[PDB]
DNA sequence: TAAAATTTATCAAAAAGAGTATTGACTTAAAGTCTAACCTATAGGATACTTACGACACGGCG
DNA sequence: CGCCGTGTCCCTATAGGTTAGACTTTAAGTCAATACTCTTTTTGATAAATTTTA
């Protein structure tokens, strides 16, 4: 059988003299370690980067663009505050208070 | 037993050396401007294809000059005398 | 590295540390995704991303903004993906940081465990403390934990007198419902037993109450005695039990569970302080406290050493392999495939994942530890499946392919494709014999060298003009034009093509012929070369290699050129000698024929001799013409040949040259004829050429004149014994197979004893055994008798007798089975079959018979299939053994040298000649010298001692010589020059690049297959397997020990036999001798009284090499086994010089054993190169005088293969996973040295044209044509 | 033995396209963009169900 | 320290994202009229070396 892995191939001569210059840029990763990304030089840099550790790292150049925070994941507090009202946790509350406070004073 | 069908061809590779040698020196039997206008016009300096409007702008002349020398000299090139060595690589 | 050289020169093992990972990883794979299922391209942070794996497609980044080669190097700052050239994903790895630690599984369930060892656990107590099954205490104080104590046991009193509370109130109810019993029970009126049946159910109330709390007390009694004997670094169980003593107890330790935990306990494991103590014991410790020390002490002094900290067990972040060593190929169809490591990764990376999540949800201990579990087991099954339980699985219930399963067993690289390669410029077909070409030319069907030589071709007649450009060439060329064919020629004139057979049993599998262009589509092959590639033409096929370099086109013309490799490698003998059919036309060229036409004879009175001849010319014009018969006794008058030494010596004396002299002879034309063939300087031969006969003169004539003219004179005979064998008409008729006319009396005479035999039988007089003995004795005489008139009925000019007595082919049985008798028949199983068979294949034979002569040959061609197959395997044995002995030094500059037997003594008194000379004395350079009565010298120290030197040392009447050998030889690594004396291929000595190891391993190994078996000593290929494998033998017989007479004595249905020393005090006493062997003769049976010597045989057998090797030292050991193997080889008629033989052996007894450590390094038991020995025992007698105690030790070939040094050969050799894991505990480091190690990393074997004295030679004009230039 | 005649030299003129543009005009290729619309990722659903498919070496015993 | 056995090699509702589909711009391409001067071609139109004729 005939296959090949999806992809091309190209024939051209590596030329190492006449290039694109590139600019190399530092991005610190949050434990600190640096990962060099070089990049040309008609190039908008970014702020932030997914480096070589595979932490998120942001530019050694003083930028801290806003963090961008998403909402939380919906956690077990949402799953219950919603089908249940905060005073009718109340009652419970106090139940299970005067229990374990019963034990206390026994 | 699974043959990649995508593998240098080595003979492949090899023509295409000779077919850029080849070319270079038909190209280099065309004149300066004819010679310039050639390799920008199909990218054979940097891969950058340039058009009509850029080879005019960076020989200070109009795209329609350019256009003129561009058909001049692709019937001289299609001329057997340097054409029919370059006929074989297509 | 990154960037590769052929400078190579250390393969350097060892475990890696995850710091060393996340500096390897040019990204971390987080998504167990392989491509998309729509657009089919990769995803980001998945299995296959590009921004961390490198793009697919050449200088283009994932988005396309970048798609040139001028944007290199660079990164593009939307997609991520690095522009460059898309075979890094060949070479960039990933990581995986993973939430947990995790262990490996080689270091650990491997046997031994390393980490068993490590932290001194035993292998199935880790198993439940790495797979979440029990706790571990990491560290503790407990100083104030004896004050808390005092307070805990009063706590502990308090409770249990709570429980005695809750106790006596049970006494106490159960007592009131007793009584209550009682009040029931007697004042109503109840059976007796009723009335207390209440009675006993309250009293077995109280004694199962009693029972509670007694149990409950026996807990709290339990808990207490755990709480006061609470230690550090031990496994408990009972999780309930370490929870109430953390909640009790929080503070005063840690302990934890898991991968993690262990992770602390080697960071919390000191090696230095462990390794003192384990230094200690087994130093002070005896039994089996000191080996367990022993084999702990080798592992922790091995992390020691390597200064490896062992951290590298626990496996924190783990690498990921390039995307394209696991190829997601695509068949046309749509077809995906993958590679087992894509579906072993992702369930480590879908798990991994799982226990994230569940880690951040902070699931119950439950689910966290059984998906750590999950996370180790799958971590485990990739880098290893069917190891630590069964198999993981997938469709067809095929187990995957680990890792491992790609570097283990046959089927890892390291037993496979690092083995043998397809070759371009290469090609096959079917060969037919040309017995036109040369010796050095060969055939080449022209369809086969334009698709070989194609690009050659291309380029030629690309520069004559007759294409524009090279696509018109390779068009033009595949359409096979007809000027292609004009420069084919040119294009292949003087360039060599090797010409390789299967199986490549020995060094002339391949050779090098100069092609020559023939029609057709087979490969036309010189006929001479049949017997080296064991070729013959029922439909053979070859494989045409193509040399490309400088190098290997020199190679080829130089060194595997067909003319110059001639001799053989083993024994000396030629391989270009003219065989079967040109033998039988030079025997009929050359043989005599008495009263044939045309003799000389002298009578006179009437007419003159009409025997003589003016010239050969004459004769051949006289033959023509029907007056002279070839093989006519006639006197020609030669000129242009030189006579016998005798008749030079008579009519010259000294110098008779002979292009100008003339001299007559009685001689047949035929012989003239012949000795044409053979060049001007040989002298005449005159005689019958016998196979023997051209054997000896090609032998002559190849150690005394240059190869060139050894080439041309072989091909001359070639060209007349086919000319001359047409013309002897040797046909097979059945008119020709003639039958002895006394072949019914003797069979009759022979009939009638052996229906007397079945008649004793019949009458009771013997058993159903001996009658069998009686009938196969009696038809062998038979057999030979049949034979016997047979031979003697014949004629001499018989075709069949003519091809047998020629030696062409064929022995005398043949004939015998043709016409007379065939004689007894095997049984299946190994007997003879008494019938017998009593018709020849002449005379056809009846069913029955024909029957069991199925029996036997069906069986002989399984044997033959068979017994092919395991000489593969000596053969690999072999060469695995000596690889490295390849000779280094021209001379050692050594004096001690073995000594040769030499023409033993005559009773009555001459010099009889030992046949065995040519494989134990030939090719030997002499350490000392030839003197004799105290006369002169006769051969001096160092000379190649070839055949006239031997007839000289004959003549001058000296028996035994002493010879160096490979050996004695004193250099370090491998042998010198002189000690292995003559090179048997060159006829010269020996170069300083041989490989002589693998010549020797070739030679011995290759004539197996046509090794049979006999009629209980093992007899055939078993009995040399086991000889080199140094096996204790079958057939085990006693060895002396002292000199002095024997105690023998016939005990009770076996023997018992005793030495009487003669100073060696206690009497060896031999009992347990079976009364089925029997004693040894020699010279006489072995008597009672017998001085024996000090290793004499007891029993005629065989012995072991271990037991002759401890009683009569090393010498003695070589010689033992160099003439067992030499007896086997004989017995076979297998021309072997010893020399090869000598070469394995060297290499069987490096090694020493220590029995005593002296102070420095060595365990007992351990086996160690000599040469370290030595060194090391050098070096410790200063700083301090004390020996280290060694013996030497007899190992087997497979054992002394186990031993070597290089982690990649030993691995390569079998039982890859131990030998890696041991080589990376131990820091291994492989020189990359060998010729096995050399040819795996594809630079330069050191060995031939690799060396550096070889490989670096300068080559420059010299001045004087430089100028004339 | 010398002209009347049949073919190599030189320009005259036109031109002819090269050496060269311009300009305007028309075109389309694309392409940038706006809108439309159609997969695809994502999550959420209420009686009650509760554990599947021959040799080499170490440990026990004598 | 020897002897042995056995272990192991169905649906809806949100939301984003995607492309497709097509209109009003561009920006790059191709056509055609005139135009200007100029080396060279090309066919034309007169002079001079080789052959006919009396
Ligand atoms: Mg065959
Ligand atoms: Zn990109
Ligand atoms: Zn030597």
């Amino acid at each position: 059988l005939r296959g090949s892995r999806l992809g091309a191939v190209s024939y051209e001569t590596d030329r190492n003299h006449d290039l694109a210059p590139r600019q190399i840029a530092r991005y610190r990763t949050d434990n600190g370690e640096e990962f060099e990304v070089p990049f040309a030089d008609d190039a908008e840099i970014p702020g932030t980067w997914l480096c070589r550790n595979g932490m998120e790292g942001t530019l050694i150049e003083g930028d801290l663009p806003e963090p961008k925070k998403v909402k939380p994941p919906r956690t077990h507090w949402d799953m219950l505050l919603e089908r249940r009202s905060i005073e009718e946790l109340e009652e419970l509350l106090k139940e299970r208070l005067e229990l374990i406070r019963s034990r206390r004073r026994g | 037993f699974i043959e990649d069908s995508e593998a240098v061809v080595a003979v492949d590779a090899v023509s295409f050396t000779l077919l850029q040698d080849q070319l270079q020196s038909v190209l280099d039997t065309l004149s300066e401007r004819e010679a310039g206008v050639v390799r920008l016009r199909f990218g054979l300096t940097d891969g950058q294809p340039r058009t009509l409007d850029e080879i005019g702008q960076v020989y200070g002349v109009t795209r329609e000059r350019i256009r003129q020398i561009e058909s001049k000299t692709m019937s001289k090139l299609r001329h057997p005398s340097r054409s029919q060595v370059l006929r074989d690589y297509l | 590295a990154m960037l590769d050289v052929n400078f190579f020169d250390e393969l350097r093992i060892g475990l890696a540390t995850a710091e060393d990972i996340r500096q390897w990883s040019y990204g971390e794979v987080k998504k167990p995704e392989t491509i998309n299922y729509r657009t089919l391209k990769p995803e980001k942070d998945g299995l296959f991303c590009e921004k961390i794996f490198g793009p697919t497609r050449d200088w283009e980044c994932y988005c396309g903004k970048y798609k040139r080669v001028r944007f290199k190097g660079i990164i593009c700052e939307r997609c991520g993906v690095e522009v460059t050239r898309a075979k890094v994903r060949r070479e960039r790895m990933g990581h995986i940081e993973l939430a947990a630690p995790v262990t490996h599984i080689w270091y650990f369930k491997g046997v031994p465990s390393r980490l068993g060892y490590l932290l001194d656990l035993a292998p199935k107590d880790l198993e439940k403390i790495i797979y979440f099954a029990a706790y571990v205490i990491t560290s503790v104080d407990e100083e104030m934990r004896h004050n808390e104590l005092s307070t805990l046991e009063a706590e502990m009193a308090v409770e249990r007198k709570a429980v005695e509370d809750q106790r006596d109130g049970e006494l106490e109810a159960r007592a009131q419902k007793l009584e209550a019993d009682l009040a029931e029970l007697e004042a109503e009126g109840a059976k007796a037993d009723a009335r207390r049946k209440v009675r006993d159910g309250g009293e077995r109330e109280m004694r199962q109450i009693r029972d509670r709390a007694q149990r409950e007390l026996d807990r709290l009694e339990d808990i207490w005695s755990t709480f006061t004997k609470l230690a550090p670094k031990q496994l408990i169980v009972d999780e309930n039990l370490y929870r109430e003593l953390v909640d009790r107890y929080g503070e005063y330790f840690t302990g934890a569970m898991g991968a993690e935990s262990i992770q602390k306990l080697i960071e919390n494991f000191d090696i230095d302080a462990e390794a003192e103590s384990l230094r200690d014991v087994i130093r002070n410790g005896k039994g089996q406290k000191k080996l367990r020390a022993l084999k702990r002490l080798k592992v922790v002094a091995a992390f020691q050493q390597s200064g490896n900290s062992p951290m590298g067990m626990v496996l924190d972040a783990v690498p990921v392999i390039p995307p394209e060593l696991r190829p997601m190929v695509q068949l046309d169809g749509g077809r995906f495939a993958t590679s087992d490591l894509n579906d072993l990764y992702r369930r480590v990376i879908n798990r991994n994942n799982r226990l994230k999540r569940l880690i951040d949800l902070g699931a119950p201990e439950i689910i966290v530890n059984n998906e750590k579990r999950m996370l180790q087991e799958s971590v485990d099954a990739l880098f290893d499946n069917g190891r630590r339980g069964r198999p993981v699985t997938g469709p067809g219930n095929r187990p995957l392919k680990s890792l491992s399963d790609l570097l283990k067993g046959k089927q890892g690289r390291f037993r496979q494709n690092l083995l043998g390669k397809r070759v371009d410029y290469s090609g096959r077909s079917v060969i037919v014999v040309g017995p036109q070409l040369k010796l050095h030319q060969c055939g080449l069907p022209k369809l086969m060298a334009l698709e070989l030589f194609k690009p050659f071709v291309m380029k030629r007649l690309v520069d004559l003009n007759h294409a524009q450009n090279i696509k018109s060439a390779k068009r033009m060329v595949e359409r096979q034009r007809p000027q292609v064919w004009d420069v084919l020629e040119e294009v292949i004139a003087e360039h060599p093509v090797l010409l390789n057979r299967a199986p490549t049993l020995h060094r002339l599998g391949i050779q090098a012929f100069e092609p020559m262009l023939v029609e057709g589509k087979a490969i036309q092959l010189h006929p001479l070369v049949c017997e080296a590639f064991n070729a013959d033409f029922d439909g053979d096929q070859m494989a045409v290699h193509l040399p490309l370099s400088a190098e290997a086109q020199a190679e080829a013309r130089i060194l595997m050129l067909s003319s110059n490799n001639i001799l053989s490698p083993a024994s000396g003998r030629p391989l270009a000698m003219p065989r079967l059919d040109m033998v039988t036309g030079l025997y009929y060229l050359t043989t005599e024929v008495p009263g044939d036409t045309g003799e000389y004879q002298p009578a006179s009175g009437d007419h003159p001799e009409t025997g003589v001849y003016s010239s050969p010319a004459e004769a051949i014009m006289a033959a023509d013409r029907g007056v002279l018969s070839v093989r006519a006794k006639i006197k020609v008058r030669l000129t242009q040949l030189r006579p016998p030494v005798e008749i030079e010596a008579e009519l010259f004396g000294h110098s008779g040259w002979q292009p100008g002299d003339a001299w007559m002879a009685e001689t047949t034309l035929g012989r003239v004829m012949f000795n044409e063939l053979l060049p001007l300087g040989y002298p005449f031969v005159n005689k019958q050429m016998h196979k023997k006969v051209q054997a000896a003169i090609i032998n002559d004539l190849a150690e005394r004149y240059p190869m060139i003219v050894v080439a041309q004179t072989v091909d001359k005979l070639k060209d007349a014994g086919f000319y001359w064998a047409t013309r002897s008409g040797v046909t097979v008729s059945m008119a020709d197979v003639l039958v002895p006319p006394r072949k019914k009396e003797i069979l009759d005479h022979y009939e009638e004893r052996a229906d007397k035999v079945e008649k004793q039988f019949q009458r009771g007089a013997l058993n159903h055994d001996e009658r069998n003995e009686a009938l196969v004795e009696i038809w062998k005489e038979a057999t030979d008798e049949v034979g016997q008139a047979l031979r003697e009925h014949y004629p001499d000019d018989n075709p069949i007798i003519t091809i047998v007595d020629s030696g062409a082919t064929g022995n005398f049985t043949q004939t015998r089975t043709l016409a007379g008798m065939k004689g007894l028949v095997t049984n299946p199983k190994g007997e003879f079959i008494p019938r017998p068979v009593k018709s020849s294949f002449r005379e056809g034979l009846t069913v029955l018979e024909y029957f069991i002569n199925t029996h036997g040959a069906r069986k002989g061609l399984a044997d033959t299939a068979l017994r092919t197959a395991d000489s593969g395997y000596l053969t690999r044995r072999l060469v695995d053994v000596s690889q490295d002995v390849i000779v280094r030094e021209h001379d050692c500059q050594t004096e001690r040298g073995i000594v040769v037997e030499l023409a033993e003594r005559a009773p009555d008194g001459t010099l009889i000649r030992d046949p065995y000379i040519e494989t134990s004395a030939y090719a030997r350079t002499l350490g000392t010298d030839a003197v004799d009565e105290a006369g002169n010298v006769i051969v001096e120290r160092g000379q190649d001692l070839g055949d006239p030197e031997i007839d000289a040392l004959l003549a001058a009447g000296i028996t035994q010589v002493k010879v160096r050998s490979v050996l004695t030889c004193a250099t370090s690594t491998g042998v010198c020059a002189t000690c292995y004396g003559r090179s048997m291929a060159t006829g010269k000595l020996v170069d300083i690049g041989e490989a002589v190891g693998i010549v020797a391993a070739q030679s011995i190994g290759e004539p197996g297959t046509q090794l049979t078996m006999r009629t209980d000593i093992t007899g055939g290929l078993p009995r040399v397997q086991e000889l080199f494998e140094a096996r204790v033998p079958r057939g085990k017989a006693p060895i002396a020990d002292v000199t002095g007479r024997v105690r023998l004595e016939d005990g009770e249905r076996f023997y018992k036999i005793t030495i009487v020393p003669d100073d060696g005090g206690e009497e060896v006493v031999y009992d347990k001798i079976s009364k089925r062997q029997r004693l040894r003769v020699f010279k006489r049976v072995l008597s009672d009284g017998d001085h024996v010597e000090v290793g004499q045989q007891l029993m005629e057998g065989s012995a072991d090499p271990h037991e002759v090797l401890r009683v009569q030292g090393p010498r003695e050991v070589q010689i033992h086994l160099v003439r067992e193997v030499q007896e086997v080889y004989r017995a076979q008629g297998v021309s072997i010089h010893d020399k090869h033989i000598e070469v394995i052996v060297r290499q069987m007894l490096r090694r020493v054993t220590i029995i005593d450590s002296g102070s420095t390094e060595f365990l007992p038991g351990s086996l160690i190169d000599r040469a370290e020995f030595e060194a090391e025992n050098r070096r410790v007698v200063a700083e301090g005088g004390e020996p280290a105690a060694g013996r030497p030790v007899l190992m087997g070939i497979t054992k002394a293969s186990l031993a070597t040094d290089s982690w990649l050969s030993a691995a390569s050799f079998q039982e890859t996973t131990r030998v890696l894991t041991d080589a990376a505990i131990n820091c291994r480091s492989d020189k990359l040295n060998g010729l096995k190690e050399n040819v795996i990393i594809g630079k330069l074997i050191p060995a031939g044209t690799g060396i550096n004295r070889y490989r670096n030679i300068a080559v420059q004009p010299t001045e004087e044509a430089r100028a004339a230039a």
